[PDB]
């Protein structure tokens, strides 16, 4: 969900993660190298002006593969990338998913919700450290069973 | 399975040691390297990838490891004892000792040169190659060996472990003695 | 350390080169031709704790699928090569670039680096250098001593005026270099560029073909900063430093419980 | 967590929205055509601790039959369509909806789009399409090369002005959409709205005959949203946000009381 | 983070493109054959949450707007500069070779005695050369340009001007120096006599100018910096919200 | 700071250069032989933020 794209000197198009975004073709989207406008369409479609080429020579090159799967069955891996929980799963792409250009999603964490969570662990965690002191104090008073 | 980036992260030590101790990992990458020792001991791994290079030691004691392929580099010891392997390919950059006790060894490459102590005690292998030379000491208990190659160079000594000698090397350098 | 502790701390770490590049962004807002940075964060490894199998999909919603994170990290510096507005002055020897385009001066060791600032001057030999430290402009313009005025074409065609003889004289021409990445360019101070594997081979060209950019004289490039969007980041770095610094406090507390109460 | 931190933290989750939805409101404060949202608070479902068979009738007034509230939630976001204030402009192509009804553009999917922003344009053929992403006007609306002035009628009636004949050649007519609730409308960005089932069915006919509203050349309708209004809710939710929070924290420290004294 | 301080923020980002529109038409209050642009707004995607609940995300400029209404015309002495009585643009000859579509009528001559722009020099398509011998410059209202010679009856045609209209002309690319390029929702360009088929007329020793309403611009300003402000309080007040909560909670 | 500072500036500019050609004229108002001067004007580059077309 990093929409922050970047073209490398090669013309393969990225984002700030370094991974490949993917297009129809279901290989890593290349662009032509000389290029002077790209502009990413509202539905993922990338039209790109060449080095040079008048305002009426724009092109459409490509168009991000956007998927819309059920929610799920996606888990978070080792990376950070949701995949398929059941695996050898293709991922086919939706033709309703859009893209607004010109913003960034950030992360959704409800820092409130966040903080509530976390005054409740450390009060239920001083209540079990409690049992186990209680737990010893109880096997001290046994000991003085054997001493006879 | 198989192992990818992230998935070794999870078994490396500040050294780079690799432990893989009863992992349920079948293969390595293709070209692996490891910087420290690497560890795949009761794997159900069955071959290692080719241009694999280890800057430590290896052990497969008791595990699946059946296949090795040429290239492979390892600057401290192979041990194998217990392993499924069978053969030995030619080519193995090893600086340490190959101890394959308790192996299905059967053959071995000609010309190999083993820096430390060679133990093939409990093998199937029916021959030593020719020009087999051995830094260290030679273990041979058990074996099917009964013939000696016609040219061996053994530092250490030489352990028979059992098995009656008929033929012995007619050009051996040797360090130390035979012992039954 | 407890994992959590250090969970925090790369939170807070991340926020601070957060706030370095955005107090930088501020300290600029009125360097010409400066372009801004964003910090941009991504989170770190996941750790399976409770399988070391390293088998995260096989039950992934169940405490033995359980993975845990490692906290933040600031990946990398993005600068925003955005077209700045410009600055319309009376000196006739600094220059502007409309649109894609970066000028080209000589350093000290031989190399050249790029530049969006125009701010040019001429030294006591008459060679265009940068009004700063005094780099020479490449290609070379030597301005000679009788001229009267400097005219900088749209297609960086320097031409000057001398007196006794009609029709201007030309004693050389700008070219400006552009980049198949410019965001990959590394900054190297002084208002310059010097180019990288990751921006690519310097694309050089005369300035107005090619689709490269025209050189505009008594011109300037304002910075592209945008203060209020620095103010509005400024106040979210605080808060979730100040969030970070919380769980940290809350973890020693826990911690010191521990050992009071056992 | 424990009953009583959570049913403050709903309220706190309550206000956040809020102050998201009054939030939306300021940022489209000078948008074409925008109706604001209200959020729509109710109060969650009551629990009868005390009863084993959940009778609630019996003794409210006494301890047995006691119900502790969950807390508050946003109900939905309700968009008051009141019809906004006038903006005469000197652009001939923009339009405005003198009362109820609706424009209809053409979705990139073809399924058809309805907006209150009237801000229109024509494109490379002539078609009178929006002035933003560009969609087409149902029904469609070409001009004429040849056309120096264009007309557009109270009833939607397009017609233009051509050199060498008298009397305006109509090309066209536009029609609007009207719903029994127009409230149930989905938002879709873009000043567009898409038919959903609580919204109804589309009614599309003349502008200006059966109960729809007219067409009004070179005019535009301002957002109808309060400046005043969403300044005053700040101030109510900000002040209701810290109340919750006192509460949670009030309940932290009643609870780190009794593992600290206990 | 809190969504209100970006939602807010979006619109401090909104209306600071407005302001730099309204001050671009205020800049251009004295230019010869400018249009006046204003900024559109629209609003953002609204999300879908606890789930019939949408929450909207803010609002953006998505276009700046030009509006080609014809403006007032300045009569001068000079007897070279023009204007275009209707639609219509001059044709002129960039550097590249490709043909720029201009609205400013303010024109001269070069040293060959081409016709060319007053500005940049740039010339002025199809050629119009005046000889020295011409004592006088008249333009037709279709573009006829002939010259009153001296020992000769009669005005002597040396070109003929044309004009340009196109379906589009907001979809028009300004480029500076009065200066636009044809785009692809520009149209095609529809060239012909000026004064024949929808195309304006050529008027001599006249000029068109700016069409912007000064007094729009400054009422444009007072709701502009206002709503500005007004999204300012929003941050505020949540950055005092979120301060709070981590200094109790 | 603000993209509509830069912009009023160059408007300033170009109005402080408009009346100082206009206080000529009026100074050269009895000159034998002096031709009158008008100032002109022209707007500047454009930024592409989304292409028309």
């Amino acid at each position: 969900r990093n929409g922050n794209l970047k073209v490398d000197q090669n013309g393969m198009l990225t984002n700030a993660s370094g991974h490949l975004v993917l297009g129809e073709n279901d290989a890593p989207i290349t662009l032509p190298i000389p290029l002077s406008k790209i502009e990413i369409g509202r539905d993922g479609t990338i039209s790109v002006l060449p080095q040079g080429a008048p305002a009426e020579e724009f092109q459409a090159v490509d168009r991000i593969k956007l998927v819309k799967p059920n929610d799920q069955s996606l888990f978070k891996d080792t990376n950070g990338l949701f995949r398929h929980k059941t695996p050898n799963q293709p991922y086919e792409a939706d033709a309703t998913v859009s893209l607004q250009t010109g913003a960034i999603e950030g992360s959704n964490v409800n820092a409130v919700g966040e903080m509530t969570a976390l005054i409740d662990l450390q009060r239920q965690f001083e209540m079990q450290v409690k049992m186990m002191s209680t737990a010893e104090e109880m096997d001290k008073s046994s000991d003085s069973l054997l001493r006879m | 399975y198989e192992l990818d980036y992230y998935s070794k992260f999870g078994h490396t030590d500040n050294y780079g040691n690799l432990d893989l101790r009863n992992k349920p990992y079948t293969q390595l990458p293709s070209g692996f390297v490891v910087k420290g020792n690497l560890n795949i001991s009761q794997t159900p791994i069955k071959k290692l990838p080719k241009g694999l290079d280890v800057g430590g030691s290896l052990e497969a004691t008791n595990s699946a490891l059946k296949t090795i392929r040429s290239g492979t580099k390892i600057k401290g010891y192979a041990n194998l004892l217990g392993s499924k392997i069978e053969s030995w390919p030619r080519g193995i950059k090893l600086g340490g000792y190959l101890n394959l006790t308790d192996t299905p060894l059967k053959t071995l490459p000609a010309k190999l040169r083993v820096k430390g102590d060679l133990s093939v005690i409990r093998t199937p292998i029916s021959a030593l190659p020719e020009g087999l030379v051995v830094d260290g000491n030679l273990y041979i208990g058990g074996s099917a060996l009964q013939v000696f190659p016609d040219t061996m160079t053994v530092k250490g000594n030489i352990f028979l472990g059992g098995n009656k000698i008929t033929k012995w090397p007619s050009n051996l350098t040797l360090g130390g003695a035979v012992a039954p | 350390m407890h994992p959590a502790l250090w969970v925090s701390k790369t939170g807070l770490d991340a926020q601070q080169t957060n706030i370095a590049t955005i107090s930088n962004n501020l300290a600029n807002a009125s360097t010409v031709g400066y372009k801004k940075s964003r910090a941009v964060f991504e989170d770190l490894f996941y750790q399976n704790i409770n399988q070391p199998g390293g088998q995260s999909s096989q039950n992934t919603e169940l405490p033995s699928g359980l993975m845990l994170g490692a906290g933040s990290k600031v990946v990398a510096t993005q600068k925003v090569h955005t077209h700045g507005n410009a600055q319309t002055t009376t000196n006739a020897l600094d220059m502007m670039v409309e649109g894609d385009g970066f000028f080209q001066v000589t350093l000290p060791d031989g190399n050249i680096g790029y530049t969006r600032n125009g701010q040019f001057t001429l030294n006591g030999e008459g060679t265009l250098v940068t009004s700063g430290s005094g780099y020479p402009v490449e290609p070379e313009i030597v301005i000679p001593e009788d001229a009267i005025s400097i005219t900088v074409g749209t297609d960086g065609e320097v031409s000057v005026r001398v007196r006794g003889q009609q029709d201007n004289q030309v004693v050389g021409q700008l070219t400006i270099t552009d980049f198949v990445n410019p965001g990959g360019l590394e900054p190297i101070g002084q208002n310059l560029y010097l180019p990288t594997g990751a921006s690519g081979d310097p694309q050089e060209g005369v300035p107005g073909l090619d689709g490269l950019g025209e050189i505009r004289q008594s011109m300037l490039e304002a910075s592209n900063v945008n203060v209020t969007e620095e103010l509005v980041n400024m106040i979210e770095a605080q808060r979730v430093y100040e969030m970070n610094s919380k769980v940290i406090s809350s973890v020693d507390k826990m911690m010191s419980f521990v050992n009071q109460q056992l």
